[PDB]
């Protein structure tokens, strides 16, 4: 299962994930690929902010679903 | 149930403009069935634009009625808008919705092709021939130079829209967001930067540039990577049919003008509609289908455009209705109070129908929403 992580800034990435994966796992993969510490990341999906501890399945995030990433100063 | 917008009046005046500016004699279009795009491109572009207002004379080489002028408009429309050729692309999955491809620059002469497509579409309208374009209502709003709105945005890029809404509703300063008035765009691997404001690396604050930011992102998103293509299209069009002539119409009327009327089958529609927080036994749903029953096809089409973003039905009826996320049947969801007006999300083919208190109230509210909106 793939998910896009997009930014309003305009850059994007693709992530391979598991429906069972938690938001903190996702933010980890983002750190792995992008170098962004998960403490600075904010993920949203369909107008809802995503909390660590919840899985990608608690939101019906599926194949080619697009999350938006916001960065913290 | 009827509602006149003055559409017959508008159509009659637009047709009279075209016919009263018809030119004598003909243009000859000589093509091969297997080289239709290229043959038509070359011949139409070598002609003066006003020649296209002469009567049209099409020849399929090696064969033998306009008539097959109709066949030409049909076959050529489906070919020039085929994503195979990198000029247009499907919007979300497919939806029978087509939009300009930002990566059309892959062909160094793409602007010559968009000029030709503009001419060709204008020719169809001028000659009263219908086309199966998949142009979105926001694309038509652009042809009419009408303001593009944030709801228009939801129809074009749902997640982008959702992200702007989240910004709008939440305190970005408490979250500590770092965002600037600039946006990058990657096309065919090339990144170009665009300041939304002079010197745009310049921070978004809860207020009130976040509202200003949101509106700048909205305006920027509609023409993202397609400004030159869109200008070339509009210029070619305007050469044949002045865009000013279209000002009789709104974007939904324009869509009907171009693509034609369809007969909407009530039974097929009702059988393929799904509900959220309603059932077929909700009195608002019973009223809804009674409404659809009493209403003529022109009001049905305008209701279809409201909820799905087009007057055109897929081959295979409502059972094959597509949404910008894949197959999505017509959906009616209960929201809000009897006070509210109806709303829609065209990307999901979803009508938000408030729990109205009477049949008459539902009829009046719904007619207002589909005839006086978007």
């Amino acid at each position: 299962m793939h998910i896009f992580v997009k930014t309003l800034r305009g850059w994007s990435i693709t992530l391979e994930v598991e429906p069972s994966d938690t938001i903190e796992n996702v933010k980890a993969k983002i750190q792995d690929k992008e170098g962004i510490p998960p403490d600075q990341q904010i993920l949203i999906f369909a107008r809802k902010k995503l909390e660590d501890g919840r899985t990608l399945s608690d939101y019906n995030i599926q194949e080619k679903s697009s999350l938006y990433l916001f960065l913290r100063l | 149930i009827a509602y006149e917008r003055g559409f017959r009046w508008k159509l009659a005046h637009f047709r009279y403009l075209c016919q009263s500016n018809a030119l004598p004699s003909h243009v000859k279009i000589n093509v091969s069935r297997q080289t239709l795009f290229e043959d038509s491109f070359q011949q139409i572009m070598a002609l003066k634009p006003y020649d296209l207002r002469r009567r049209l004379y099409v020849i399929f080489r090696g064969e033998e009625y306009g008539g097959l002028a109709r066949e030409w408009f049909f076959l050529l429309s489906h070919e020039v808008l085929n994503p195979m050729y990198c000029l247009f692309e499907y919007a979300g999955k497919n939806n029978y919705c087509l939009q300009i491809n930002p990566a059309s620059t892959i062909n160094p002469d793409h602007l010559s092709y968009f000029c030709f497509i503009g001419r060709f579409i204008a020719m169809a309208l001028f000659h009263g021939k219908f086309i199966d374009t998949g142009f979105s209502l926001p694309f038509y709003k652009r042809m009419l130079s009408k303001k593009l709105t944030i709801k228009d945005l939801e129809s074009i890029d749902t997640e982008f829209y959702n992200s702007l809404i989240w910004i709008r509703d939440n305190n970005i300063e408490e979250c500590g967001l770092e965002m600037y008035f600039s946006v990058d765009m990657e096309i065919l691997g090339k990144v170009t930067s665009h300041d939304l404001k002079l010197g745009g690396s310049n921070i978004l604050v809860t207020e009130e540039n976040k509202d200003e930011y949101i509106g700048l992102m909205t305006e920027w998103r509609f023409s993202r990577g397609v400004q030159e293509q869109t200008k070339a299209f509009l210029d070619g069009f305007n050469e044949v049919v002045p865009l000013q002539w279209l000002q009789y119409f709104d974007e939904k009327e324009l869509e009907v003008m171009l693509c034609g009327m369809q007969e909407v089958d009530l039974a097929d529609w009702q059988r393929n509609t799904v509900y959220r927080h309603y059932t077929r036994n909700s009195k608002q749903i019973i009223w809804f289908w009674q409404f659809v029953k009493e209403t003529d096809n022109e009001v049905r089409m305008r209701l279809l455009q409201f909820v799905t973003g087009t007057c055109r039905l897929p081959l295979g009826g409502f059972a094959e209705l597509m949404g910008s996320n894949g197959p999505q049947k017509f959906c009616i969801e209960k929201v809000g109070k009897d006070t509210w007006l109806p709303r829609s999300h065209t990307c999901f083919n979803r009508l938000d129908l408030p729990p109205y208190k009477s049949y008459e109230q539902l009829k009046e509210k719904l007619l207002f929403a589909i005839e006086e909106t978007e």
